[PDB]
């Protein structure tokens, strides 16, 4: 309970609120005369059981609120955040495994950048993003996808530069990701994917991947056809045998490998200039190749390997390493 | 705008849709059987709300494909469904189980807002599919030219009421849950997507079999029954008229005419289930009065014409939707005529649509009818009030020129040509042709092409027993110079009739020549012969003088039908901008009317006369005008009297209304003193009369009266309830005078803005309340432009609003004025209105420096 | 944040030559001050 | 509040004023009473 002359000086100053509770009348009422006012978060149950939204109605006052997080186990998107949504950008919703509607209520909001439905148990794409005409970053995490075909919409926006699934079902990858283009960053790690096919590497402006916690066996070609690539993760993953061709990528500043299959690192390592840390564990290798020291920005926090193969290299290799 | 690719064409459907009430949500699952004419791996279906689940398509009897395509068009209402391999050609099915959701917008399938007779304020599911609404529903090929059957099946709480298209053919369970049931309706006939429709909510059986043996059934919320039971006669009898009328039998073994509670869009055409707003169809006994049931009767008939013209046989495009609406409006008119002659229903339809046909094609934005439409969303723009009247004019105008058997033929002939299927209007104009004969489409491909109606310059030959004359074919303007660059010149089939029979035309001509000769035999000297026959041809007749002084007679009395009376009259006051004499002329047929006893002449004529009025504003003597009006109203004040008479009938009630209302504008003396007795009777309570006749006594005594009345008149509004009654009291106390007084009653309008969206009417009564009152209340919405605009965002309210206020100037330099105030203040929505009140405006002003300093000097001969 | 109107009156102000209406949500630019001709400083931060 | 010989320096000396309020009351009226004053960046409620 502010009083009146810090309430006007916290109006003016204010930029940030990450409102917690337990209750609704929790929450204070004078929150809502603030003006100056972009970061907004709200966590604590807001389920008023019907006829809700009646504290959450000061958003209408603030019409400066430029991002609005609402970790709340939402049954329905309440009316009043997408009145406000004109001006904002970025919906972080978390709703602990409870079913959210988005009932089109997200086209509205044709200002917004970043959206993020996460355990929001969407089981299938809301086919309502497709209208936002300004979204860049989507993240889409543990909502129980199966199948996710419905991402060739995204061909429609152009704005998109990353595609966020860290967790979900997914078992068969689109072929349609293909005309995809703009994308950069997709992270699409914790997923029953068997094979992945040269439809993503199509795609030629990708930045990050995240081809991780899967059942990848092995690895097309094509990902050397990619020249774009800065960070690669293919950890957990059924990796019998790693292709040479994935070398011939450069600009790789890390590249990880963890809980893999017994390999064999290429001596095309040489051609890692760019790389800068490295995982090479839980995967069966016994000599790791003199190249290794090859790599330029390398060093031995940098590689994490099992002592043992650490050991079997050279030993003035071994001090490089340690010295760097 | 793209239209479709079209690779597949729909055969059946099978709809199991679900509504989901208390969540507005909606399941489904949209099996339709279709044939793949081209080969291709991608479907096209054109939906937007929808969030498809599921698609499976299974060509013939092999296994199904799943579905590998979900690529959104939201912007363009599109949706991909391609598959990993070719469909070929073959008859398939396509299963996609989806989910969409009831819309607040009142679109597609909504949920409307029904109040239980103990409230609840529950909700309903409710359809209209206007153009591009079905899709949004429920994914379909949402094009008029595209046609499939449909088997539509609810999934309905029981409870519930639920009507579709066709009868109930089976009340299955649910064997998910048993507190609803699945309701199984009959198959569709062929017919378009966006005349599907559906209902479910809470209301009653009220039926009635007809001579047929169709059901014609209404379903009134809270069983009011009797509210809906003038509608059930009225259909009972015009549906067994169409029977007989063009020998085709009615299409749906049943038909339902349920009423919605505020189903903000007046009315839709539907395959047996036309529904209508509740204000529009029900009728209570005591709260209503015949007109309010004539246009009860006119509205229900008119979508029972469009279950003939539409449904059987859909348009191709929305380009013809001007049609489809259109020619079943006039239709309408005859099923009335045909329903109930005591109501002489052509006498105001002339004054119903025909007037503002008129006054629109003289002023710019006078767009031909038939405009090209690629994208649906251009229906919009290319809809106005012009679509409909003169739609309606040119095919009575059809009708007149073919004959009522020779048309009746060509309609039969169409319908049976192409039965549920699209057909365009050229082929409407062929089966016209091969049932009579003469060219029609040669007509009609010009009424398409240009924009307007023209005028002749008729002459004076009276050879023994043939008036021959020379009809001169010319474009029509507001000011009288038409552009003419090209040819301005038509093809009007004008239906001259001999005024020795005023319903029988004993000479007609079929006249479609920019010049040509008549053929007559004349029965008296002095004929009175009546070009046109109650204005069927939308037209403009400007007589000559020697026609108007033979026919002078013939309106002095009753002799001429009342229809051509005020079609004469109003074309006189039209035609004082462009015919010569004008005013002059003007008087003489003011003088007729010393024995019109008729209700109509005497609206459309206070119209014309306040128009004068308020136009007369610069060069004033307002006093003039006025004593000329109570020269024109003493017998018709005598004639009714004063108070109520016996044998008065609610047109007389109309009548003495308007009666008392011009006379205390006119400012009677005597008259005045007797309205304020009454006013001072009513405020004192000790005789309270009829509010019919009050809200016209408020006008008068305002119109000399001081600040108290005026108080008095906002405190009986405070305790008055009725929300039409004190809409009326606000109207008619924006008609003070004084200045101080129309200052006061500016900021009471800033006070009057309680009614809810009638605050536009409001102010629109005050700033008809006077001339230069009307300016200064014009100089003070300039000051309040932001509260008009931010109480009416873009709506027809505020185009009405400032219509309403700039109608009555006729000075060039503040029309600029104006024109730069608007400039600076754009209002899209009412843009093109807006530069047509400029234009109205300086004609205004030419025709005042046309005759108003001489009007001076005809009145100097009027006292004389 | 909240709404504003010129009315005209920033006509009246001829000796006026820097003007700004921050966070004044006009979504339109007034008519007024165009008839000003001191002016050298505008600014119409956060209007929509 | 202020004292007579006070508001006289203020008269010929002060130039520039800044005045924020949580409330009208909060306003001193001799502020007006200022003839040299050329700036007021006043700031509240003054909606009043």
């Amino acid at each position: 309970k502010i009083e009146a002359p810090a309430l006007a000086f916290l109006r003016e100053n204010l930029r940030a609120l990450h409102i917690k509770f337990t209750d609704i009348k929790e929450i204070p009422l004078w929150i809502y005369s603030l003006k100056t006012l972009e970061e907004l978060h709200l966590t604590g149950n807001l389920s008023a059981e019907n006829n809700r939204y009646i504290v959450i109605d000061g958003l209408r006052e603030l019409k400066r609120l430029k991002v609005l997080r609402l970790k709340s186990n939402l049954s329905k998107l309440p009316q009043v955040v997408t009145d406000v949504g004109v001006h904002l950008q970025k919906l972080s919703i978390n709703n602990e495994g409870t079913k959210l509607i988005v009932l089109n209520s997200l086209k509205k909001m044709a200002n917004l950048t970043e959206l993020e439905l996460i355990r929001c148990d969407l089981e299938r794409i809301p086919h309502s993003i497709f209208s936002l005409h300004n979204l860049q970053e989507i993240d889409l995490k543990d909502n129980n996808l199966k199948t996710i075909e419905e991402i060739i919409s995204f061909q429609h926006l152009h704005r998109l530069t990353c595609l966020k699934l860290w967790y979900n079902h997914i078992a068969y990858i689109p072929i349609q990701i293909g005309n995809l283009t703009n994308l950069e960053r997709l992270y699409l790690n914790r997923n029953k994917i068997e094979k992945i096919p040269t439809q993503l590497f199509y795609c030629r402006k990708l930045r990050y991947l995240d081809l991780s916690h899967n059942n990848l066996t092995f690895l097309p070609a094509d990902i050397g056809l990619l020249q774009n690539l800065q960070n690669l993760a293919i950890t957990a993953n059924r990796i019998e045998t790693l292709p040479p061709e994935l070398f011939q990528c450069r600009k790789l500043r890390a590249l990880h490998l963890g809980n893999n299959v017994l390999q064999s690192l290429p001596s095309r390592v040489g051609e890692l200039t760019n790389l800068t840390q490295i995982e090479l564990r839980g995967n069966r290798l016994e000599c790791l190749p003199v190249e290794l020291g090859e790599c330029p920005l390398l060093k031995r926090s940098g590689l994490v390997v099992e002592e043992d193969l650490f050991n079997t290299l050279p030993p003035e290799v071994k001090e490089r390493l340690w010295r760097a | 705008f793209e239209r479709l690719p079209a690779d597949v064409s729909p055969i059946n459907y099978s709809l199991c849709l679900k509504p989901d009430l208390l969540d507005f949500t909606f399941e489904g699952k949209l099996e339709a059987a279709a044939q793949v004419r081209q080969a291709t791996n991608q479907i096209v279906m054109n939906c937007a709300d929808i969030d498809i689940i599921t698609a499976s398509y299974a060509p013939e009897g092999d296994e199904e494909i799943h579905a590998t395509g979900f690529n959104y068009q939201n912007e363009d209402e599109k949706v991909t469904l391609s598959f990993p391999s070719t469909l070929q050609t073959g008859t398939g099915t396509l299963k996609i189980d989806f989910v969409g959701e009831l819309n607040d917008k009142m679109k597609g399938f909504y949920r409307s807002k029904y109040t239980t007779p103990s409230g609840e304020v529950r909700y309903a599911a409710v359809t209209q599919f206007e153009a591009t609404d079905a899709r949004r529903a429920f994914p379909c090929w949402d094009e008029p030219a595209i046609k499939a059957t449909f088997d539509i099946s609810l999934v309905v709480p029981k409870d519930r009421v639920a009507l579709s298209n066709m009868n109930v053919i089976d009340r299955k369970p649910y064997p998910d849950d048993e507190n609803l049931v699945e309701v199984k309706f009959a198959r569709t006939p062929v017919m378009s997507t966006y005349l599907v429709a559906f209902v479910v909510g809470e209301y009653d059986f009220v039926e009635t079999r007809s001579k047929d043996g169709v059901c014609v059934r209404v379903y009134t919320p809270v069983g009011k029954a009797e509210q809906g039971k003038f509608a059930l006669e009225v259909a009972a009898k015009t549906l067994p008229f169409y029977k007989d009328y063009f020998n085709v039998p009615y299409p749906l073994p049943k038909i339902d005419l349920i009423a919605i509670a505020d189903f903000a869009a007046g009315a839709m055409e539907n395959w047996g289930l036309v529904t209508y707003r509740e204000t529009a169809l029900l009728i209570d006994p005591k709260n209503s009065c015949s007109s309010s049931r004539q246009w009860v009767a006119l509205v229900v008939g008119h979508e029972l014409a469009h279950q003939w013209f539409g449904n059987l046989v859909t348009m191709e495009w929305w380009t013809h939707l001007w049609l489809n609406e259109g020619f079943a409006s006039w239709i309408e008119y005859l099923c009335v005529d045909h329903c109930f002659p005591e109501y002489d229903i052509w006498t105001q339809f002339v004054s119903a649509d025909y007037t503002r046909a008129q006054e629109l094609d003289a002023l710019d934005n006078s767009h031909p009818i038939e405009v090209s439409v690629g994208h649906p969303s251009e229906v919009d723009e290319i809809f106005d009030a012009i679509s409909y009247s003169k739609g309606a004019s040119v095919i009575r105008m059809l009708h007149d020129y073919i004959g009522d058997k020779d048309f009746k033929k060509g309609m039969n002939m169409y319908l049976t040509k192409f039965q549920q299927k699209n057909a365009a209007t050229e082929d409407l104009w062929e089966s016209l042709e091969n049932a009579s004969g003469k060219p029609i489409a040669a007509v009609m491909n010009t009424w398409t092409k240009q924009m307007g109606f023209p005028l002749i310059y008729v002459e004076a030959e009276q050879v023994e027993d043939d008036r021959l004359l020379r009809l001169s074919q010319k474009k029509f303007c507001a000011g009288g110079a038409y552009v003419g660059e090209d040819c301005p010149q038509w093809m009007v089939p004008i239906t001259i009739s001999t005024s020795e029979d005023p319903n029988q035309a004993k000479l007609k001509i079929l006249m479609d020549k920019p010049e040509m000769n008549v053929v007559l035999k004349n029965v008296k000297p002095d004929q009175w012969v009546k070009l046109n026959l109650g204005t069927v041809g939308f037209y403009r007749t400007q007589y000559s003088s020697a026609m108007l002084e033979s026919l002078l007679p013939g309106i002095r009395d009753l002799s001429l039908p009342p229809v051509d009376r005020l079609g004469l009259q109003n074309d006189l006051f039209s035609l004082a901008r462009a015919g010569i004499i004008s005013t002059v002329e003007v008087l003489k047929v003011m003088e007729a009317f010393v024995n019109e006893p008729n209700y109509t002449v005497w609206s459309d004529l206070s119209c014309n006369l306040g128009i004068l009025s308020t136009l007369l504003s610069h060069t004033d003597f307002y006093e003039e005008i006025q004593e000329f009006v109570k020269d024109v109203f003493s017998p018709i004040g005598e004639r009714l009297g004063w108070d109520p008479k016996p044998g008065e009938g609610h047109l007389d009630a109309l009548l003495r209304g308007l009666v008392l209302g011009k006379l205390g504008k006119a400012g009677h003396k005597a008259t005045l003193e007797e309205a304020r007795r009454r006013f001072k009777d009513h405020v004192e309570g000790k005789q309270i009369l009829s509010a019919d006749l009050r809200s016209p006594v408020y006008l008068t005594v305002l119109k000399h009266g001081d600040g108290t009345t005026l108080d008095i008149m906002l405190k009986l509004h405070k305790q008055a309830d009725m929300q039409e009654e004190k809409n009326r009291i606000e109207r008619v106390l924006g008609a003070t005078l004084l200045p101080d007084l129309i200052q006061k009653v500016l900021t009471f309008a800033l006070s009057e803005e309680v009614r809810p969206q009638d605050t536009v009417s409001v102010i629109g009564g005050v700033a008809g309340g006077s001339k230069h009152g009307r300016k200064a209340a014009w100089k003070f919405i300039k000051d309040n432009w932001e509260e008009l605009y931010n109480r009416y965002q873009g709506g027809f309210l505020i185009s009405r609003l400032i219509k309403l206020s700039v109608e009555g100037f006729a000075v060039d330099k503040m029309a600029g004025e104006v024109k730069a105030f608007f400039e600076s203040h754009p209002a899209p929505s009412a843009e093109r209105t807006i530069q047509q009140c400029c234009e109205n405006i300086l004609l205004n002003a030419a025709w005042l420096k046309r005759d108003a300093e001489s009007i001076h000097q005809y009145l100097l001969q009027r006292k004389a």
